């Protein structure tokens, strides 16, 4: 099994850190904005099967957003990432979903990640609001923190299980 | 679980370059006057890599007519460094729209590694209608 995954969402929400945490099990606080598009490999196991995840990390800066839609085509699962400390990043999730509907596969698996859940002092988006938006769209949701290692592994395994489940049915 | 040695190896052996610069500003571009801005790339990976500028979205060419990259493709051994020049030359095909204003001195180049990642380079600046 080889699943192509894609991380999208506004600049600064933590996509690169989420990927670094899942692949390197580390956090580096001095990351630069992604000027391009990168991917990393991470293998997991489900139902006694080895699943290779090829995870693409996008540039969230406005000027690259149109260019970046080219890379949605192969995606089997997409993480929609916002920053719990930034209401604008959350508002924009509906716009990211429209992008997925337009440029990705109609049967792509999606998941919403409310990242930086370690910064509750600067929280702008309540967990209930995140949960309700996910519910509205019929997609899974969780809060993550690449810094504190909260739910990152759980998110990715959950997305891959959904993809695998769908594929086995056919 | 146990250590993901296979993943570590496969990631470490993915193509990689270091770019000296990714944002380029061409100030006061004039008609039929050549401007050049250079930057360096190095293969900081473990494997040889083929690089090339590629069209974006559904474009025919990798960049606008007034712009070129030289070289625009090549093959780099690990640890090898090469210079690339970004060349701006506005001829009479580009002026109609640069004087009109329905085109400005802006572009994005996508540098692609075969079987690897892409780097975005941003071009900005201004044209002075001759
Ligand atoms: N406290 C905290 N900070 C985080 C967390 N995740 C990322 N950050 C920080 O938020 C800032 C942006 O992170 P980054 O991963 O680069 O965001 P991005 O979505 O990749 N941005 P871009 O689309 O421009 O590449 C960085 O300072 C990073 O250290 C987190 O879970 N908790
Ligand atoms: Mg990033």
């Amino acid at each position: 099994y080889l699943f192509k995954l894609l991380l999208i969402g506004d600049s600064g929400v933590g996509k690169t850190c989420v990927l670094f945490r899942f692949s390197e099990d580390a956090f580096n606080s001095t990351f630069i904005s992604t000027i391009g598009i990168d991917f990393k490999i991470r293998t997991i196991e489900l139902d006694g099967k080895r699943i290779k995840l090829q995870i693409w990390d996008t540039a969230g800066q406005e000027r690259f957003r149109t260019i970046t839609t080219a890379y949605y085509r192969g995606a089997m699962g997409i993480m929609l990432v916002y920053d719990i400390t930034n209401e604008k990043s959350f508002d924009n999730i509906r716009n990211w979903i429209r992008n997925i509907e337009e440029h990705a596969s109609a049967d792509v698996e999606k998941m919403i990640l409310g990242n930086k859940c370690d910064v509750n002092d600067k929280r702008q988006v309540s967990k209930e609001r995140g949960e309700k938006l996910a519910l509205d769209y019929g997609i899974k949701f969780m809060e993550t923190s690449a810094k504190a290692n909260i739910n990152v592994e759980n998110a990715f395994f959950t997305l891959a299980r959904d993809i695998k489940a769908k594929m086995d049915k056919k | 679980d146990s250590v993901r040695i296979m993943d570590r190896m496969e990631n470490d052996f993915l193509p990689s370059l270091e770019l000296s610069r990714r944002e380029f500003v061409f100030e006061n571009v004039k008609f039929r006057q050549l401007q050049k801005e250079k930057f360096q790339i190095s293969n900081n990976g473990q494997v040889p890599c083929h690089f090339s500028f590629i069209p974006k979205l559904n474009d025919s060419q990798y960049c606008k007519p007034w712009l070129r990259a030289e070289p625009f493709e090549g093959y780099l051994e690990p640890n090898e460094t090469v210079d690339i020049s970004l060349d701006v030359y506005v001829s009479k095909d580009s002026v109609t729209i640069l004087n009109s204003g329905e085109d400005k001195i802006e572009d994005i180049l996508v540098l692609h590694l075969d079987r690897g990642k892409d780097y975005f380079l941003t071009i900005s600046g201004n044209y002075l209608p001759s």
